[PDB]
C-alpha cells in the first residue's frame, strides 16, 4: 500500500481479473483490489499485445511510413497516416497547399464523428443499457421518452419501436443471443427504466446502419475505408470540375456535403440527446464515479486551427492543466526533450538507463518480456499480474514527470479554460458544456418529473459521466466544422486553386541528408504524436506516442498511476466478480490497445 | 438455428472487423441478427473474462464441427507467444483449441492470411499467418488490408446458403472475388495501354486521370476485387481517388519495396 497523486493504493484486499476486457480494439487485461464493501482500492492496467511497428519502420523510405502507421489502427483509421505525413513534412520542410490542408480536416473531422458514435452506441451502452429490460418496455411510453429526449427525430412511433422490439424478442427466445450472451443483465449497476433501455438500443440498431455512410467521405478523398491512401506533401485525389475523369470534382464534392449534412442531423438529434438524457438518469443515481485524473492533470496538443500553420488559432485549442488549475493552461511543446518523455520502469521494455523518460526523438523500442517474482502463476499462463516490475505492453508516457489524462474530456476541459481565459477559438465548446450541464441538471430532470440538480462543470465533468459528454460533445463540434471546411474548400476550388500537392520535395535528392520532424493529432481517444528521424533518405528512427499509451499507461519511476487506474480507484462494485463498473468507466476511455502498444 | 461463428483476434489493428460492419448488401446488422449467431468476438460481445471464456467452451460443446472459426490477425511466435495474451496465456493457445472442433477457419485479411504488416521485417513478435500454425483444417484465405465490406459478407453468405467453402484458387482465395487482377478492369486502362501515365503527382495528367503505374501502382500484380465490386458499396476504390494500388492483397507486400516505386518490366502487364 501506498499514496500516490492522493489515491490511496493497497492491493491488500480481494485480487479480481478481467482479461479479456471487451468492447474495446485491441487486448487489454485488468487486475483490481476491491475492500470489504467492495470499492476499488487497487488497479492495474495491463496492454496485451504489441507488434513492433516503430522497429518494422527503421531503414524505410518517409514516404512510404504512413501507410504502415496506418495500420496501428483500423478504428482510428488515417489518423496516423495524417500524424506521419505531418511528421515527414514537418522534418522536410513541405507545406502543403490549401485543399490538401482541408480534405485532410474533413477526413478528421469525419473519423472523429464515425469513431466516437460507433464507440458510444456499440461498445459503450451496453455498460448504461440492459438489452433484456428493453424486451419488457412498453412501446408507447417510449414513444413519449423519445419525443421528450428529442424533439426533432423523426423515428418515433410506438409501432416503430414495437417492431424494433419484436425482433429482439424473436431473437433472444431462439437460445442464440449471440453478443448478448451471458450479459450482466439485472445487475442492480442498471439504472434506466425499460423505454430508455428500448430507446438507446433501437439507436444502437440506426446507428449501425448509418455509420456506413459517413465513412463514404473517406472513400472519396483516400479510396477506401478503413484505411485510406494519404500522401507526403497533400493529397492524392487530384481536382477537376470541368477542363468525371478526375478524384475530385463537383459531384464528389455535393456527395461529401450530403453526408456531412446527415452527420450534423445524426449528432444533435439522436447522439447527443442520447447521452444527454442517459446521462442525467446516471447522475440521479449518483453514479459520478470514474473522474481519476481528469480532475487535477489533463492535456492536449492542441488541434483544428482554422488558418493553415498557426496554432493559436486551434478551435481545440490545447496545452496542459495540473493539479485542477482551471485558471492557468500550460503551452505543451512537443520538441521539447524535458516534456514529453516516456518510462518503461514497469513495461516490458528495455532502456541503458530506466530511471529517466526518454523523448521520442530519443525513444527506444526493445522488447523485454520478464515478469516479477510475486506473479502468481507462470510467464506463459499469468493468474496475477505483479504490478511492482513490469506489467505491460504499454510505455509510460508523462509530461515534465506528471501522469495526464488524454482524449475528448481533457479537450473539452482545456477549451473550457482556454475561453474563459478570452480565447474566442473555443466559445462553441463552451457553449455545448453550459448547455449539456443546463440540461443534466435542470431541463431533462423536470421533463422527466425527476428533482433538479446544482452540480458545475467543475464537480460534473471529471466523471466517468463527464467523458462520455465530452465525447458526443467533440463529435457534435467536428461536424459542425467540416461543414464549415466544406464550404472553404469549394470556394477555395472555385476562385481557381485546384492545387492538392506540393511535390518541389518529393524526391528525396531534394531532402537534407538528416532531419527531424514531429507532427501531432488530436486523434478520437487524445493526444497522438509521431516523431521521426531521417538520415541519408532512410528512417533512422520512428517513435510513436499515442492517446491509449497515456491513458492506458503503467506506473512511471516515480510509481505514479495513469488515467485508466485513476480511474477504476474510489469505484463501488455491486457485485466485484460482475466486471459491469470497471467496464463503464474503463470504456468511457475508449480504449485502443492496438493504438497504445502498436 | 443459425450458424455460430466464433471470431477471434490475434495481433492485429481491428480494420477487418470495422470493414465487415460496413458491409451494405448484406447488412451487418442482418448477418448479426438473421444469418450467423455471433457468439464470440471481442470487438462487440457484452460479456468479458471469464464469462467472455465460458462462452468458447459452451459453443464447442454443442455446435462441435459446425461452427466457423474466423480470425482477425495472426499469432506471435517469439517472447513466449507472451506478445500477444489472451486470459494470461498465449493467444496461439486459444487459436488451436478453437480450431480444433471449427467446420471452418476464415483467415480475415493479409495479416491473418499471410502475416500483414507486424510479419514485415524484421518481424519482431514472430508473427505468423494462421495457416502455418493450424495445418490440418480447411483455411479460406480472404486477403485485403483490409478486405472489402461485401467480400467479407459475401465469403459468409456463400457458406451460410451452401454450407460449403467456395471455390478456391491455389493460394486458398476464393475465386469469386480474387480472381480478377486490379489491372484486368481498371477505368484507367486505356491510359496505360496508351502509355499515358502520371509522373509527379498533381500533374496534368493527374488531373486528367492517368494510369499510375509510374507512381508505383502494384495493380498489375495484386488479386482483388477493388476494380469491379469497388469500396464503400461502390462508392471508389484506391485508384479511383488517385493513389496507386499498393497490393495490399498480396502475400508479403510490405516487403515489395517502396510503394512508390514501379513495377520492373512494364511490357509483361
Ligand atoms: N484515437 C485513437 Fe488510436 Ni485506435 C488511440 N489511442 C490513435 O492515435
Ligand atoms: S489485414 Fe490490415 S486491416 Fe485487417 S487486421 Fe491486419 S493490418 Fe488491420
Ligand atoms: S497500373 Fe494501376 S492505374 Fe494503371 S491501369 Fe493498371 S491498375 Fe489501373
Ligand atoms: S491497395 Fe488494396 S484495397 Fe484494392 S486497390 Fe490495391 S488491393
Ligand atoms: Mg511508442
Amino acid at each position: 500500500a501506498y499514496a500516490t497523486q492522493g489515491f490511496n493504493l493497497d492491493d491488500r484486499g480481494r485480487r479480481i481479473v478481467v482479461d479479456p476486457v471487451t468492447r474495446i480494439e485491441g487486448h487489454m487485461r485488468c487486475e483490481v483490489n476491491v475492500d470489504a464493501n467492495n470499492v476499488i482500492r487497487n488497479a492495474v492496467s495491463t496492454g496485451t499485445m504489441w507488434r513492433g511497428l516503430e522497429v518494422i519502420l527503421k531503414g524505410r523510405d518517409p514516404r512510404d511510413a504512413w501507410a504502415f502507421v496506418e495500420r496501428i489502427c483500423g478504428v482510428c483509421t488515417g489518423c496516423h497516416a495524417l500524424a506521419s505525413v505531418r511528421a515527414v513534412e514537418n522534418a522536410l520542410d513541405i507545406r502543403i497547399p490549401k485543399n490538401a490542408h482541408l480534405i485532410r480536416e474533413i477526413m478528421a473531422k469525419t473519423l472523429q464523428v464515425h469513431d466516437h458514435a460507433v464507440h458510444f452506441y456499440h461498445l459503450h451502452a451496453l455498460d448504461w443499457v440492459d438489452v433484456m429490460s428493453a424486451l419488457k418496455a412498453d412501446p408507447k411510453r417510449t414513444s413519449e421518452l423519445q419525443q421528450l429526449v428529442s424533439p426533432a427525430h423523426p423515428l418515433s412511433s410506438a409501432g416503430y419501436f414495437r417492431d424494433i422490439q419484436n425482433r429482439l424478442k424473436r431473437f433472444v427466445e431462439s437460445g442464440q443471443l449471440g453478443p448478448f450472451m451471458n450479459g450482466y443483465w439485472g445487475s442492480k449497476a442498471y439504472v434506466l427504466p425499460p423505454e430508455a433501455n428500448l430507446m438507446a438500443v433501437t439507436h444502437y440498431l440506426e446507428a449501425l446502419d448509418l455509420q456506413k455512410e459517413w465513412v463514404k467521405i473517406h472513400t472519396i478523398f483516400g479510396g477506401k475505408n478503413p484505411h485510406p491512401n494519404y500522401l507526403v506533401g497533400g493529397v492524392p485525389c487530384a481536382i477537376n470540375l470541368d477542363g468525371a475523369s478526375a478524384p475530385v470534382n463537383m459531384e464528389r464534392l455535393s456527395f461529401v456535403k450530403a453526408r456531412i449534412d446527415e452527420i450534423i442531423e445524426f449528432n444533435k438529434n439522436v447522439y447527443v440527446p442520447d447521452v444527454l438524457a442517459i446521462g442525467t438518469l446516471y447522475k440521479q443515481a449518483g453514479w459520478l464515479y470514474g473522474g481519476g485524473l481528469a480532475a487535477t492533470n489533463v492535456l492536449d496538443y492542441g488541434e483544428y486551427p482554422n488558418v493553415a500553420y498557426n496554432k493559436s488559432t486551434d478551435q481545440l485549442p490545447g496545452g496542459a492543466i495540473l493539479n485542477g488549475n482551471w485558471d492557468e493552461v500550460f503551452p505543451v511543446d512537443p520538441r521539447d526533450s524535458q516534456q514529453v518523455q516516456e518510462f518503461v520502469s514497469h513495461s516490458w521494455y528495455k532502456y541503458a538507463d530506466e530511471s529517466v523518460g526518454l523523448h521520442p526523438w530519443d525513444g527506444v523500442t526493445e522488447p523485454n518480456y520478464v515478469l516479477g517474482a510475486n506473479t502468481k502463476g507462470t510467464r506463459t499462463r499469468i493468474e496475477q499480474i505483479d504490478e511492482s516490475a513490469k506489467y505491460s505492453w504499454i510505455k509510460s508516457p508523462r509530461w515534465r514527470g506528471h501522469a495526464m489524462e488524454v482524449g475528448p474530456l481533457s479537450r473539452y476541459i482545456l477549451a473550457y479554460a482556454h475561453a474563459r481565459s478570452g480565447n474566442k477559438y473555443a466559445e462553441r465548446p463552451k457553449e455545448q458544456l453550459e448547455y449539456s450541464a443546463q440540461m443534466i441538471n435542470s431541463a431533462i430532470p423536470k421533463a422527466l418529473g425527476l428533482p433538479e440538480t446544482q452540480y458545475t462543470l467543475k464537480q460534473l465533468l471529471p466523471s466517468t459521466i463527464g467523458r462520455t459528454l465530452a465525447r458526443a460533445l467533440e463529435s457534435q463540434y467536428c461536424g459542425e466544422m467540416m461543414h464549415s471546411d466544406w464550404h472553404d474548400l469549394v470556394a477555395n476550388i472555385r476562385a481557381g486553386d485546384t492545387a492538392t500537392a506540393n511535390v518541389d520535395k518529393w524526391d528525396p535528392a531534394t531532402w537534407p541528408l538528416q532531419a527531424k520532424g514531429v507532427g501531432t493529432v488530436a486523434a478520437p481517444r487524445g493526444a497522438l504524436g509521431h516523431w521521426i528521424r531521417i538520415k541519408d533518405g532512410r528512417i533512422e528512427n520512428y517513435q510513436c506516442v499515442v492517446p491509449t499509451t497515456w491513458n492506458g499507461s503503467p506506473r512511471d519511476y516515480k510509481g505514479q498511476i495513469g488515467a485508466f487506474e485513476a480511474s477504476l480507484m474510489n469505484t463501488p462494485m455491486v457485485n466485484p466478480e460482475q466486471p459491469v463498473e470497471i467496464l463503464r468507466t474503463l470504456h468511457s476511455f475508449d480504449p485502443c490497445l492496438a493504438c497504445s502498444t502498436h | 438455428p443459425r450458424t455460430p461463428v466464433l471470431w477471434l483476434h490475434g495481433l492485429e489493428c481491428t480494420g477487418c472487423s470495422e470493414s465487415f460492419i460496413r458491409s451494405a448488401h448484406p447488412l451487418a446488422k442482418d448477418v448479426v441478427l438473421s444469418m450467423i449467431s455471433l457468439d464470440y468476438d471481442d470487438t462487440l460481445m457484452a460479456a468479458a473474462g471469464h464469462q467472455a471464456e465460458a462462452i468458447l467452451e459452451e459453443i464447442m460443446t454443442k455446435y462441435k464441427g459446425n461452427y466457423i472459426l474466423a480470425v482477425e490477425g495472426n499469432p506471435p511466435l517469439n517472447q513466449d507467444g507472451m506478445s500477444c495474451i489472451i486470459g494470461g496465456r498465449p493467444f496461439i493457445e486459444q487459436l488451436k483449441y478453437v480450431a480444433k472442433d471449427a467446420k471452418a477457419i476464415i483467415s480475415w485479411g493479409s495479416c491473418a492470411s499471410w502475416g500483414g504488416v507486424q510479419a514485415a521485417k524484421p518481424n519482431p513478435t514472430q508473427a505468423t499467418p494462421v495457416h502455418k500454425v493450424i495445418t490440418d483444417k480447411p483455411i479460406i484465405k480472404v486477403p485485403g488490408c483490409p478486405p472489402i465490406a461485401e467480400v467479407m459478407t459475401g465469403v459468409i453468405t456463400y457458406m451460410l446458403t451452401f454450407d460449403r467453402i467456395p471455390e478456391l484458387d491455389r493460394q486458398g482465395r476464393p475465386k469469386m472475388f480474387y480472381s480478377q487482377r486490379i489491372h484486368d478492369k481498371c477505368y484507367r486502362r486505356p491510359h496505360f495501354d496508351a502509355g499515358q501515365f502520371v509522373e509527379e503527382w498533381d500533374d496534368e495528367s493527374a488531373r486528367k486521370g492517368f494510369c499510375l503505374y509510374k507512381m508505383g501502382c502494384k495493380g498489375p500484380t495484386t488479386y482483388n476485387a477493388c476494380s469491379t465490386t469497388r469500396w464503400n458499396e461502390g462508392t471508389s476504390f484506391p485508384i479511383q481517388s488517385g493513389h496507386g494500388c499498393i497490393g495490399c492483397s498480396e502475400d508479403g507486400f510490405w516487403d515489395k519495396g517502396s510503394f512508390y516505386d514501379r513495377l520492373t518490366g512494364i511490357s509483361q502487364f
